[PDB]
RNA sequence: GAGAGUUUGAUCCUGGCUCAGGAUGAACGCUAGCGAUAGGCUUAACACAUGCAAGUCGAGGGGCAGCGGCGACCGGCGCACGGGUGCGUAACGCGUAUGCAACUUGCCUUACAGAGGGGGAUAACCCGCGGACUAAAACCGCAUACACUUGUAUUAUUGCAUGAUAUUACAAGGAAAUAUAUAGCUGUAAGAUAGGCAUGCGUCCCAUUAGCUUGUUGGUGAGGUAACGGCUCACAAGGCGACGAUGGGUAGGGGAACUGAGAGGUUUAUCCCCCACACUGGUACUGAGACACGGACCAGACUCCUACGGGAGGCAGCAGUGAGGAAUAUUGGUCAAUGGGCGAGAGCCUGAACCAGCCAAG
RNA sequence: UACCGUAAGAAACAGCAUCGGCUAACUCCUGCCAGCAGCGAUACGGAGGAUGCGAGCGUUAUCCGGAUUUAUUGGGUUUAAAGGGUGCGUAGGUUGUUCGGUAAGUCAGCGGUGGAGCGCUCAACGUUCAGCCUGCCGUUGAAACUGC
């Protein structure tokens, strides 16, 4: 545009959206397991364990449960962090293992800190 | 309690003299006779100056009142 | 009143004081009118001082604290008694001792 | 922290004898592991070679690098690495290897300008005296490394055996320091 | 040996009010962002003891104490009609 | 002062997305030796109990019932600072630069003058919320001050319009503190310090916000104020707006700090300067100075106790505890240092501050 | 600061198919993993070795740069997003050539204001001076260009 056009109007800059809006600019939130169910991936064909959780920030979302073997159930207090799964539409949050009701993965000897397992 | 009592006593003391001076200026403001104004001015000026130097009112306030009353009596 | 005092401008365990001219109502390390020197009690005590400005402020009537008064007693700032023209016109030299 | 691990593995990884002479330098000389390269690989090898041969960790190495950049950058980084208390003690021959020099400096055995300095990373400026402690001039281990060996092959150390002190004349140029390190690779990696 | 007060040279924009006038001061200044030179105008209120100023006049005004709610300037000279 | 991947069977463009870097008063998982130096409720101006945080002067006075000094009372000074919080506020609030010939200023310094004479209550005490006598550096006249204020001048000199600074006069009026040399007291002036008012420029979005205002704009007079002024009170009509008035939403503002070659940008975590506030509103009072942070009165929530007649608190000072939350500590020591308040000094006080304790902890 | 008697009391975490530094064997053949190309194995789980960093190592959340992804410096509109259906015209923006005035923009001067050491045994950190004030204001001059 011309210099006078820029003087009259100016330039407008948008705002980048946050990839985890339900956290409300927090690292982790606390919730209760409203529902525990299983979903199918959008060329994978697995059975991924998910929980619908109502967070304390007045919001309900879906959180994936990483690892093999979950002791969670309905109406369980869990810690929810960011991070999405590529081959699953919907879910965009993870459940921290080893915190609150969620227990660490049993029989883990590698990648222990990502699944909350102590040194054996 | 001491502060409350001191403030009440000092408030009454200040109110006494401030109201007396205000009534004096109000009474002087209805005068008509030049000789009466001349013989009533010095006691009122003395009372106002005593108030000002006594810190019930301000020196500039007393100066303004004295100037107003003198300029009034200079024109009957 | 206007004072001559020291603000603690240093590190924990190492006190370094700034000699300033400031109002008595100001905070200890806050606002000041003029900086007139430094002070370090850790050495064996190095003192920086603006002689002319310290004389000017002690002449216009800034009241120094006890430690600042001792600092002004050193470096011969309290020579206003000799500079008051006490039935004389020459200037003595006591700095050599 | 410190490496305090196996040294022959690093020696066989890098090929060069950074720590000194060993039989494994000529017998079974190959990178370690039962299973044993891009320019990133060679640059990383060079940087790790410098770090392992001088006993410096990553944060200290980066601080040294950008200090040299602030004040050829790769040329004077090498002399900055050489100007260290443990390295200078080792080059004076009073201690056998650089790890031994580091331990000697860390313990109360080495003085700088008559005052004991036990930080084994203290930069030594030119025209300074580094000497053994007067209370530790009669140790069984302290004498065989200096006396007898008597290399004195560096034209920037003055030894003065009659006082057991030593002096650094000036920072040696990049050609006179016997270290097989390509500083261009490291400055390119960190650039 | 006094201090100096602010002086503004301008053009009379209104005189319909008694004993006071409005002065327009216009100047060209550089835009902060794009660097172009744009025109700006400001309006002052001035005190004139006589309604002797018509619409449009190069005049000078000087800063004063508050003489009214919005009146801080006084007339000093008339450059031209 | 640089890049990598990713649309195709394979290209060259366009364009978004995703990684790679740097930084957190961050939280979580696993695992933890030491020292130094920083930092520590980011969620609600959320609720609780206890203790401390602002006192000092016996060189002011009546008393000693207490062995010298002091419980308590009257009186002087201070508590408007230090400390805490960011609700509110797009505003001369803030930043920058000025003006006041429209201003005020305790304590401090210097210079010039003076401290002469008197009288009421009244606290405590005593006697039963009532009765009587008491002292002053408490309170209030009288004498004096023409250095001050007011009014009328003369001689000037000189400004930026309203005028300002000095002299030479007459008139009226206005003070004090003495105590055991020191500590002091009063008036005036200058300085210093601290406030107040007014200005030029800069200061977030929305026109799915286009007209706004009726003391609003100006003049005359009066009152009021430390002071100019519609600040207030008794003709003309105006003023401000597409250079964004008005209305709505959201923010305390700067230096810092972080981060970009630069252009700059982001954000006020510690620190410093200014502003606003003290459960919510209204009014003031006392003071040199008040949004009165450990002062009132009244009206509203809310909470607590009585013994039903009556009373208390506001935890946005420092520390326990509870709740909220992903998340942030001792109901600790000392005034030894620095800084404050009072005191002639000695000295007393200081949850400011110095320190220590706790916390993967930068 | 000094004295005994001892290595004695003191190492984790992440990832190793490409981008990237680092590979054998056993499981599973769903359980799983992922920043992307995706693998469901030189990609999943364990065992052995390897490579980073290191009293830390990773995960999440927030903010900058690469991004020129708002482009004054520094982007575009035939076909990728992007010329109004076409004119007339208000405010606004721009102004052929030349001779003089002025001094608003512009330029210049003068004033006011707002790296080298030393000490931490070293370093972070404290502290001092050389060094910018290049923002604002006042006051003197210049006249090529813009404005009048
Ligand atoms: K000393
Ligand atoms: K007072
Ligand atoms: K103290
Ligand atoms: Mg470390
Ligand atoms: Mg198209
Ligand atoms: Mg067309």
């Amino acid at each position: 545009p011309t210099i006078q056009q820029l003087v009259r109007k100016g330039r407008e800059s948008f705002a980048d959206k946050s990839k985890s809006p339900a956290l409300n600019s927090c690292p982790q939130r606390r919730g209760v397991c409203v529902r525990v169910y299983t979903t199918t991936p959008k060329p994978n064909s697995a059975m991924r364990k998910v929980a619908r959780v109502r967070l304390t920030n007045s919001k309900e979302v879906n959180a994936y449960i990483p690892g093999e073997g979950h002791n969670l159930q309905e109406h369980s207090i869990v810690l929810v962090r960011g991070g999405r799964v590529k081959d699953l539409p919907g879910v965009r949050y993870h459940i921290v293992r080893g915190t609150l009701d969620t227990a660490g993965v049993n029989g883990r000897t590698q990648r222990r800190s990502k699944y909350g397992a102590k040194r054996p | 309690e001491k502060r409350i009592r001191q403030t009440n006593a000092r408030r009454l003391h200040n109110r006494y003299y401030a109201r007396t001076a205000r009534n004096a200026v109000k009474a002087f403001r209805a005068l008509t006779d030049r000789t009466e104004a001349e013989k009533k001015y010095p006691v009122l000026a003395s009372m106002l100056d005593r108030l000002a130097g006594k810190n019930i009112i301000h020196k500039n306030k007393a100066a303004n009142l004295k100037s107003k009353l003198a300029r009034r009596i200079n024109t009957l | 009143a206007t004072k001559i005092r020291l603000q603690r401008h240093g590190r924990k365990g190492y006190a370094f004081y700034k000699i300033v001219v400031a109002d008595s109502r100001a905070p200890r390390d806050g606002k000041f009118i003029e900086r007139i020197g430094s002070y370090n009690p850790n050495t064996n005590a190095t003192i920086d001082l603006n002689f002319e400005r310290a004389l000017y402020w002690i002449g216009v009537g800034a009241q120094p604290t006890d430690t600042a008064r001792n600092i002004l007693s050193r470096e011969g700032v309290l020579m206003m008694k000799h500079l008051l023209g006490g039935v004389k016109k020459g200037a003595f030299d006591q700095a050599a001792a | 922290a410190r490496y305090t691990g196996p040294k022959s593995k690093i020696a066989r990884k890098f090929g060069d004898p950074i720590f000194g002479a060993d039989k494994v330098l000529s017998k079974k000389n190959y990178p370690p592991g039962q299973h044993g390269t891009s320019e990133y690989g060679l640059q990383l090898r060079e940087k790790q070679k410098a770090k392992y041969t001088y006993g410096v960790l990553e944060k200290q190495f980066r601080h040294l690098f950008h200090r040299a950049q602030r004040a050829v950058t790769g040329e004077l980084l090498i002399q900055f690495l050489e100007a260290r208390l443990d390295n200078v003690v080792f080059r004076l021959g009073i201690a056998p290897t650089r790890s031994a020099a580091r331990q000697l400096v860390s313990h109360r055995h080495i003085t700088v300008d008559g005052s004991v300095v036990n930080i084994p990373s203290y930069s030594v400026k030119p025209g300074q005296v580094i000497g053994v402690r007067e209370r530790s001039k009669s140790l069984e281990v302290i004498a065989d490394a200096l006396t007898g060996f008597n290399h004195s092959k560096y034209p920037w150390m003055e030894w003065d055996q009659s006082s057991l002190s030593g002096k650094l004349l000036h920072m040696p140029d990049r050609t006179d320091i016997p270290e097989n390190i390509k500083e261009q690779l490291i400055v390119e990696l960190y650039s | 040996e006094r201090n100096l007060r602010k002086e503004r040279v301008g053009v009379v924009s209104s005189n319909k009010m008694d004993k006071t006038i409005t002065v327009a001061v216009k100047w060209k200044e550089k835009h902060p962002i794009y660097g172009k030179f744009v025109n700006k105008t400001k309006k002052y209120h001035a005190h004139d003891e006589k309604n002797e100023c018509g619409i449009g006049d190069t005049v000078r005004i000087m800063e004063t104490r508050p003489l009214s709610r919005t009146k801080r300037w006084r007339l000093t000279e008339i450059i031209e009609r």
